């Protein structure tokens, strides 16, 4: 997970870097009127992020591992809550 | 049939809350814009209206000429 | 009721955890599961008064980190979304 | 052992002897083939990549305020 | 207007922010020049953290109008965004320039 | 069965098999504690909750009953004709 | 006698009073302990009162005293924002570290609390001199000290750590005297409100620059350059290494504001790939070398590095956001370094005489007080949120990917690595079975003082990671005195 | 131009006459009795490895001023590199092949650079107060001097930035700036 | 079946009680003490802040353009 | 990007209900598959095709065995060497 | 497969009146199909 935080800290930078801050207000309003290589350059770090977080194909082998726990954790963090971040 | 007493623990954390309750509360500027009594000592301390000011301007201009006599003796004429 | 969906899962984890020799066993799992259950109910509210009605609550309590441009706060929002998850 | 006394460890010799030998490597570091290569691959080369990569893209971008029909590449 | 407080007198800049005219040799006229640039900075884009904010009230308020409604919020930010940096003094401290070039 | 754990370790979380013979009170007290913040939180959340759009009366919103920018609103449009 | 002032002379009175009650009172040595400690509790205080007196937004130095009597070499104090937090630091640290050795030194007790004594003095006077050779001759004055610290309290190879440390240091310093003595030449003076009015030429900016960076290099440390920092903070005394790490760490960093920001900006803006390049290859060296450290102070120790790289680019980033991540950084690496060094020289080392992680297991069962701070202070060094670590590393990771992305993309893989290394360490010692069968006895928990000064350190670091603004708020005006640059229609008003 | 091998021969005869020297001394400090004729047989290796690094270093500058077609402290660097190989040549170990070729190259480059004054440094022959006050109050300069050795961007935008800005993206991606207007009423 | 709470806090067995080293003296009154005091202190400290002098600076330059509303307009 | 128009209308009948003709269907062979028949799949079992399968799918694409030995071990030995050399 | 065998749309993308252009942020921003090119 914590590869997929690097990808998205890096995709918090460049809104950072583009709006001047990453309030969801401000990105919205902003959103259709910035470059499009910028939003790719941001829309595919916090994908990647995503992909941490909810075990896409490249980045998915915690979550099986993660099965260790009890099982109600197994349950509500690994399989209805956290994943689906 | 041992009985666990609270501690310390839960009395600095409860005082804590209460104590930081109470201290914002009566630190607040009030309805109207005037500070509180507390509010004023501390500004009229620390008021400084020129002084580093003043005291820093003297130190440079002095160094500024010191090193300007030295500029002098270190470059005489042989 | 907004803000305190926040906290009462906190106080809920801090004082079964920091305290589970003062509650034991039973004292742990009485604060946890109502702090959960009295947070459950509020977010139902919470879906009929945000989701329903159309009112997003916008809720801002004071700056996390704020340099130059960015100004980032400890500031909650409730819209649709966050309502529907 | 130490100045103020501490617990009763059972010491393993055979990791002692490893934790002796590792502080002592330094003394038996020999310029050789693959030494050479490895220690011209670390402090050279991959530094020097880093620094071509630096200095070829200094100025490259700005992302700041970039909006649709102005590019990113600022040189 | 808002009244200028108390507070926002004792640190009015009671010189313009620039360098011609400073005497480099005399301390308080050109710390009095430095402070002007900064706060002629800062002053500058604290106006972006207000769009900002405005924005932000705006956007919710509008919902899914926000695109057809707060459009004059949305480009006073991003004429902000465009130009407002704090970038210090010290540039413009060591480098003159002039427009009739 | 239980495993056998050492009597000297203490542990905040309480241990292997804490529970206290006063654990009724203590979940009590704590429990008060817990409720006095929440009410501190609730009437801060009452106080700062912002909203642009306003209920309708007859709607389930129960949190005009608390809320002040929802009550000085409606204290204000009972005033008609 | 301005409070300045007030701050270097009290901890010479303790020196004072702990070399002659003997006279007054065969006097115990915990009286010793206390005049030390309440020494440094009094020069915390006055670090306090002077907090709370300066102003935020001032270009004037404060709390200046005039001397006006000039000499060839004086001592003028004064403290802006970008000095006042590293005064600070030094001051909570050092009572820290007398604690952390209370019961652990046994010997020689009044040699170490004079020497702990006069190295707050010397490392205080580095922070508020208003004077560039002034700044030289205090970040040199501690090394005699801190070489008999060493030899006088360190562990079995403490002579080669006090040769190192004090060998490194000198050589490169001797470099920056090089360059320090050329800008005295040209200006005549080394005083700061005058010689940053200065403007030197590019090419005298170049071999200025590299003067002063192959000691900032050799202090960061940077990687290659970082061999006694290996030795030193892992030999050290706790007390030592606590404050070598917290403090010694940061005078280079506090150093490039006050010696190449402010006049070599276009060496530095012409050099930022060099020093980016250094920095990343530290970040990733430090990071994969650390992982495979067996020693657990010198895995702590070499964390250090690591996160010493990554506020060394912040700082060079000449963006607000970078220098104030910095700042952030190096302090809140001072808090959690402080804490993981107290864990392992102080609690592990005194159970077990030996820092070889490979007899530690499972002592979460036994002590979890210990793996409850442990865990708090692995997730700061991890950079993880509510912790200063973080505000820190993402700030200063902000400006390094802005001033250069390459850098920044880098850099920013240290999200991974610290983690990586920080946690792997913590399971080994902490969790991963039982209780290591090579204990023979049963250990302890964390005492009272353990406790308190684990407890101190963590407050400190999540009261910052959830609002640094208490430190951000002093440093915005003067952080913005050090930028270099112009913006098209905002420079030359008319 | 320079003759390579005739200044060569100079540098090969200057420091292997200094080597014969320092032969003559070890065969008057040997113990035993060697005779007179010991000052090529066992010294003889001696003096010729100074007249073999003397020649090399002088053949190379030399060479290296002719390949170069300048005169500066590059050459005595390069000079002293294989001057400084020469000598590791002697003991047969690579890396003091390479390490003495460094620090020979190092001393010798700096000490041009640097132009130590054993022989003696420049003199100036100006009123050097004048020289001090320049550098000591040229405290605001054009611009342009700046931008000449720092260049455009990096944070660096002078009034005027995105007008060339424009210019220079044009004139490479041959694409013409314009950001959209974010408000609907333009 | 539950077990009573046990343990040693600070490494105390049940007989006696925890024995100072005399560092808890200035520790708790002196190191966090004055830490205490001078977070009193800290909420009456009047604010300095750059930012703040700024919003005040920039709301008026606001005022003057139709964005904000004036309370107290000519 | 709407295409909910065409979801509902525009989609033939026999693709809307075609995930339910396999999920009836599909069900019935794993049903008769085991306590019906139960040897038609240990017989591909013990191919050398089904073996190789098998393994392939219970080792979970092998996305973990180049993981471990080409990712995180090259990282170790990347720490060894300079800690080393 | 699939490429040599998919579906072609069975139905011409919508139109709105006006393109919806003042709703999604002006000329300056992206806009739907009105009278255009056909696909
Ligand atoms: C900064 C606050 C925290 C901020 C957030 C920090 C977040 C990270 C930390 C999280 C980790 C917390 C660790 C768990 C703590 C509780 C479990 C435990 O270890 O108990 C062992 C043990 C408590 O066991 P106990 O049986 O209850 O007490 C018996 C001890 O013998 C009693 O020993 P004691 O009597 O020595 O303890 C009191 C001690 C207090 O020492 C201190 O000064 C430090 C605390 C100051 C807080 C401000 O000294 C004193 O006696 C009083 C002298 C100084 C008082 C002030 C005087 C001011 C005079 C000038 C005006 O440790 C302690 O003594 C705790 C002392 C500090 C408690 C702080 C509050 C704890 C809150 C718990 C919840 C934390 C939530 C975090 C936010 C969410
Ligand atoms: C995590 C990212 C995930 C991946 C998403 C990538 C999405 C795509 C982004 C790619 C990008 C973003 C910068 C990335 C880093 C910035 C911040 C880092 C992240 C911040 C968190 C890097 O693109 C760079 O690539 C360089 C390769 O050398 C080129 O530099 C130079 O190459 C040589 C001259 O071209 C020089 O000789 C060499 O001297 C330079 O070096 C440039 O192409 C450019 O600077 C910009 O790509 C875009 O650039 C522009 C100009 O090209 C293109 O526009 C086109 O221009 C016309 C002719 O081109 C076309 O006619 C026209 O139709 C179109 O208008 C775009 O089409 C697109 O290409
Ligand atoms: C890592 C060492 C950096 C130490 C910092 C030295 C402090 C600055 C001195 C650098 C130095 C020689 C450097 C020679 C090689 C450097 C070391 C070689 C490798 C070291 C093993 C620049 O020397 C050059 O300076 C240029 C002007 O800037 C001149 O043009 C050149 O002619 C001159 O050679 C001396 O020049 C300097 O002297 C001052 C008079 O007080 C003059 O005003 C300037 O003349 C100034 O520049
Ligand atoms: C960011 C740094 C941390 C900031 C927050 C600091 C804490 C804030 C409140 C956290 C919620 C309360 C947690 C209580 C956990 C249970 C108490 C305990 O420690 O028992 C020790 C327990 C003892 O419980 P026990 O009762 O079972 O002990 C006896 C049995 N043995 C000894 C065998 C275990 O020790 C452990 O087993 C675990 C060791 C590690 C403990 C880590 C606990 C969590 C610490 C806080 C995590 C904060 C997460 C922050 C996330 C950041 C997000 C960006
Ligand atoms: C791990 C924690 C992480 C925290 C991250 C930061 C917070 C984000 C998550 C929490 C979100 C809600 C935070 C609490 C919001 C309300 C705080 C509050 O209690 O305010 C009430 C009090 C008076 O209200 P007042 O500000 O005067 O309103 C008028 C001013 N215009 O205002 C006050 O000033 C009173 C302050 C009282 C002390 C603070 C109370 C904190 C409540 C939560 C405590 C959690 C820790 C529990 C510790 C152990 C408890 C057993
Ligand atoms: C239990 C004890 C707890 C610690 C109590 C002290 C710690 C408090 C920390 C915060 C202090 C806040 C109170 C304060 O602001 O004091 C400021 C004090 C006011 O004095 P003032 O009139 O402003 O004179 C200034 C001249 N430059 O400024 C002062 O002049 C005080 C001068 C103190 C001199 C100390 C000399 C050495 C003492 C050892
Ligand atoms: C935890 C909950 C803390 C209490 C929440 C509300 C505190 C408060 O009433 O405000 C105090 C102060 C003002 O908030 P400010 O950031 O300046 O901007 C807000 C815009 N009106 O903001 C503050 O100073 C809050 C300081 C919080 C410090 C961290 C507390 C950690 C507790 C563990
Ligand atoms: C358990 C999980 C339950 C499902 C979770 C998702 C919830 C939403 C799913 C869909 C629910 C649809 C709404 C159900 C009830 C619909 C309804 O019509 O209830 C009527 C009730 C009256 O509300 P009111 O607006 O005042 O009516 C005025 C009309 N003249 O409208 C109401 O608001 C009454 C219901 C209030 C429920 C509060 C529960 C607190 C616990
Ligand atoms: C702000 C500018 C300040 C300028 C400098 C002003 C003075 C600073 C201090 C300089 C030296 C002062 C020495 C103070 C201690 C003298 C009193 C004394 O006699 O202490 C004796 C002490 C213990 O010895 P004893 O108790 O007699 O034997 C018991 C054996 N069971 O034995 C000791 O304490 C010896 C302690 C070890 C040596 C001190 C640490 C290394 C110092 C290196 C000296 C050279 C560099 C000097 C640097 C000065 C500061 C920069
Ligand atoms: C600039 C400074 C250049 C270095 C100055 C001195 C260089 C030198 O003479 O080093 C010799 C050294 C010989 O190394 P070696 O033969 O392997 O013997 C090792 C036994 N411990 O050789 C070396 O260690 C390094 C050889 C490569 C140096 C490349 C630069």
């Amino acid at each position: 997970n914590r590869v997929g935080d690097c990808f998205l800290t890096v995709g918090m930078f460049a809104i950072l870097w583009s709006l001047g801050n990453l309030d969801y207000a401000t990105v919205f309003s902003l959103a259709p009127y910035i470059n499009s290589n910028v939003v790719i350059i941001i829309g595919i770090c916090l994908l990647i992020g995503a992909m941490a977080k909810s075990s896409q194909v490249g980045l998915h082998v915690w979550l099986p591992m993660a099965m260790e726990g009890p099982t109600p954790v197994s349950a509500l963090i690994h399989a209805a809550t956290m994943v689906t971040a | 049939n041992v009985e666990e007493p609270l501690g310390a623990a839960f009395y600095i954390a409860v005082g804590g809350i209460a104590s930081s309750f109470v201290i914002y509360n009566i630190s607040r500027p009030g309805p109207n814009g005037e500070p509180s009594s507390l509010h004023k000592w501390f500004s009229k301390i620390s008021d400084y209206k020129d002084e580093w000011e003043t005291r820093n301007t003297l130190m440079a201009a002095a160094l500024e000429q010191a090193a300007h006599d030295k500029h002098l003796l270190l470059t005489a004429e042989r | 009721m907004y803000l305190s969906i926040i906290i009462l899962p906190l106080l809920g984890s801090v004082v079964s955890g920091f305290f589970g020799r003062k509650v034991g066993v039973s004292g742990a799992q009485l604060i946890t599961c109502s702090s959960v259950i009295i947070t459950t109910i509020l977010s139902i509210i919470a879906f009929f008064e945000v989701g329903f009605n159309n009112i997003p609550v916008t809720i801002n309590i004071f700056r996390w980190i704020d340099s130059e441009w960015f100004i980032i706060n400890w500031g909650f929002q409730y819209d649709s979304l966050t309502v529907s998850m | 052992m130490a100045g103020l006394q501490h617990y009763k460890i059972a010491m393993d010799p055979a990791l002692v002897r490893l934790g002796s030998m590792i502080s002592n490597r330094y003394k038996y570091f020999r310029w050789t083939k693959r030494t050479a290569l490895v220690s011209f691959m670390y402090v050279v080369v991959v530094p020097s990549t880093i620094g071509y990569l630096a200095y070829k893209t200094d100025g490259l971008w700005d992302l700041r305020a970039k909006r649709r029909g102005d590019l990113i590449s600022e040189r | 207007p808002t009244p200028e407080s108390e507070a926002f007198l004792a640190k009015k800049p009671q010189v313009p922010p620039t360098f011609d005219g400073v005497d480099y040799e005399d301390n308080k006229r050109l710390k009095q020049a430095q402070d002007a640039i900064i706060r002629e900075q800062w002053v500058q884009v604290m106006m972006g953290r207000l769009v900002r904010e405005e924005l932000s009230k705006c956007y919710y308020r509008e919902g899914v109008n926000h695109l057809e409604k707060c459009g004059k919020l949305r480009e006073r930010y991003l004429q902000l965004l465009a130009n407002a940096k704090v970038k210090g003094y010290l540039f413009e401290q060591q480098n003159y320039w002039s427009k009739e070039n | 069965p239980k495993i056998p754990y050492p009597k000297h370790v203490w542990s905040p979380a309480g241990g292997w098999y804490a529970q206290p013979a006063n654990w009724k009170q203590n979940t009590a007290i704590f429990g008060l504690v817990i409720f006095g913040i929440t009410a501190m939180v609730w009437k801060y959340s009452a106080e700062h909750e912002v909203r642009h759009k306003m209920p309708e009366p007859d709607r389930f919103y129960p949190s005009r009953y608390w809320v002040k920018q929802i009550k000085d609103y409606e204290r204000a449009q009972k005033e008609k004709q | 006698m301005s409070l300045l002032y007030v701050l270097l002379i009290i901890p010479i009175i303790g020196i004072f009073l702990i070399s002659t009650i003997d006279s007054f009172y065969f006097f115990n040595v915990s009286y010793y302990k206390k005049i030390a400690l309440i020494t440094t509790i009094l020069n915390l205080i006055v670090s306090l009162i002077i907090y709370i007196l300066f102003d935020f937004s001032n270009n004037q130095f404060q709390f200046i005293q005039e001397n006006l009597d000039l000499s060839f070499y004086d001592i003028y104090l004064g403290v802006d924002g970008v000095s006042i937090y590293f005064v600070l630091l030094t001051t909570i640290i050092m009572p820290i570290a007398l604690v952390s050795n209370w019961n652990s030194i046994t010997n020689n007790i009044k040699s170490y609390l004079i020497i702990m004594l006069l190295l707050e003095t010397l490392l205080l006077a580095v922070f508020l001199v208003l004077d560039v050779l002034l700044f030289y001759i205090f970040f040199e004055s501690i090394l005699p000290p801190l070489f008999i610290l060493i030899g006088l309290f360190g562990s079995s190879n403490k002579v080669r750590a006090s040769f190192y440390i004090f060998l490194y240091t000198l050589l490169g310093s001797l470099f920056l005297l090089l360059s320090i003595l050329t800008m005295s030449s040209i200006v005549g003076t080394t005083y700061f409100d005058v010689l940053l009015k200065s403007s030197f030429e590019y090419t005298t900016q170049l071999f200025l620059f590299f003067g002063i960076f192959i000691a900032f290099a050799v202090k960061t440390p940077v990687w290659g350059l970082n061999s006694w920092l290996l030795r030193a903070h892992v030999e050290s005394p706790l007390g030592g290494s606590i404050v070598l790490a917290a403090i010694v760490l940061k005078l280079s960093l506090y150093g490039v504001f006050r010696l190449i920001l402010p006049i070599l900006p276009q060496a530095s803006l012409n050099l930022t790939y060099i020093v980016y390049a250094i920095g990343a290859i530290t970040v990733l060296y430090a990071s994969f070398s650390t992982l495979r450290t067996v020693d657990v102070k010198e895995l702590i120790a070499y964390s250090s590095v690591a996160h010493a790289a990554i506020y060394l680019m912040g700082v060079f980033s000449n963006t607000i956001q970078g220098l104030e991540g910095a700042i952030l950084l190096g302090l809140a690496h001072g808090f959690v370094s402080s804490g993981l060094f107290i864990c392992a020289g102080g609690i592990l080392y005194d159970r077990t005489g030996t820092r070889l992680i490979y007899f530690f297991r499972g002592l979460t069962q036994i002590m979890p007080l210990f793996s409850l701070f442990f865990f708090i202070l692995c997730l700061g060094n991890a950079g993880t949120p509510l912790t200063l670590n973080f505000v820190g590393e993402f700030m200063s990771l902000y400006g390094t990917l802005e001033r250069l992305p390459i850098a920044g993309m880098l850099a920013s893989t240290s999200i991974i690595f610290s983690a990586a290394y920080s946690i792997y360490m913590y399971n080994r010692i902490a969790f991963g079975g039982s209780v290591s069968l090579y204990f023979i006895d049963c250990f302890r928990d964390l005492t009272k003082r353990e406790f308190f000064i684990l407890f101190t350190l963590v407050s400190f670091t999540v009261i910052l990671g959830i609002y640094p603004s208490f430190v951000l708020d002093g440093l915005h005006y003067n952080i913005s005195s050090v930028v270099y640059g112009i913006e098209p229609n905002a420079s030359y008003l008319t | 131009p320079k003759d390579a091998v005739h200044l060569g021969l100079k540098g090969a005869a200057v420091v292997g006459g200094i080597g014969l020297l320092f032969a003559a001394v070890r065969t008057s400090l040997a113990r035993k009795n060697v005779g007179p004729w010991a000052i090529f047989t066992r010294n003889g290796k001696l003096a010729a490895t100074f007249a073999a690094v003397g020649g090399a270093y002088d053949f190379t500058r030399a060479a290296a001023a002719n390949l170069r077609e300048k005169e500066d402290w590059v050459n005595n660097g390069i000079g002293g590199l294989f001057a400084g190989a020469t000598m590791g040549l002697t003991t047969g170990r690579i890396p003091r092949v390479l390490g003495f070729a460094a620090l020979t190259g190092v001393v010798l480059a700096t000490a041009e650079y640097a132009g130590s004054g054993l022989r003696g440094v420049f003199k100036r022959d100006v009123d050097e107060y004048e020289r001090k006050e320049f550098l000591r109050k040229n405290r605001r300069r054009p611009i342009e001097e700046t931008l000449a050795e720092i260049g455009e961007g990096r944070g660096i935008k002078p009034p005027g930035y995105y007008e060339r800005r424009a210019q220079r993206l044009k004139e490479k991606y041959g694409v013409d700036i314009n950001p959209v207007c974010a408000d609907p009423d333009q | 079946q539950y077990d009573p709470p046990t343990g040693w806090l600070w490494g105390v067995r049940p007989g006696e009680k925890y024995q100072n080293e005399g560092w808890e003296g200035p520790f708790f009154y002196g190191f966090w003490g004055s830490l205490i005091v001078f977070a009193i202190a800290y909420a009456y400290k009047p604010d300095t802040s750059i930012q703040t002098w700024a919003l005040e600076e920039a709301r008026r330059r606001l005022e003057a353009e139709g964005i904000l509303e004036d309370p107290n307009p000519t | 990007h709407e295409i909910m128009i065409d979801t509902e209308f525009a989609v033939p009948v026999l693709f809307k209900l075609l995930p339910f003709i396999f999920t009836i269907s599909f069900s019935v062979i794993a049903l008769t598959l085991s306590e019906l028949l139960s040897e038609l799949v240990i017989y591909f079992k013990f191919s050398r095709f089904g073996y190789n399968i098998f393994g392939f799918f219970n080792q979970r694409f092998l996305i973990e065995f180049f993981y471990n030995k080409y990712i995180t071990n090259l990282i170790l030995n990347l720490g060894g060497q300079i800690t080393k050399i | 497969v699939v490429k040599l065998t998919y579906p072609d749309r069975v139905s011409y993308p919508r139109e709105f009146e006006g393109g919806l252009e003042r709703e999604l942020g002006g000329a300056g921003a992206v806009r739907a199909f009105l009278c255009l090119d056909d696909e």
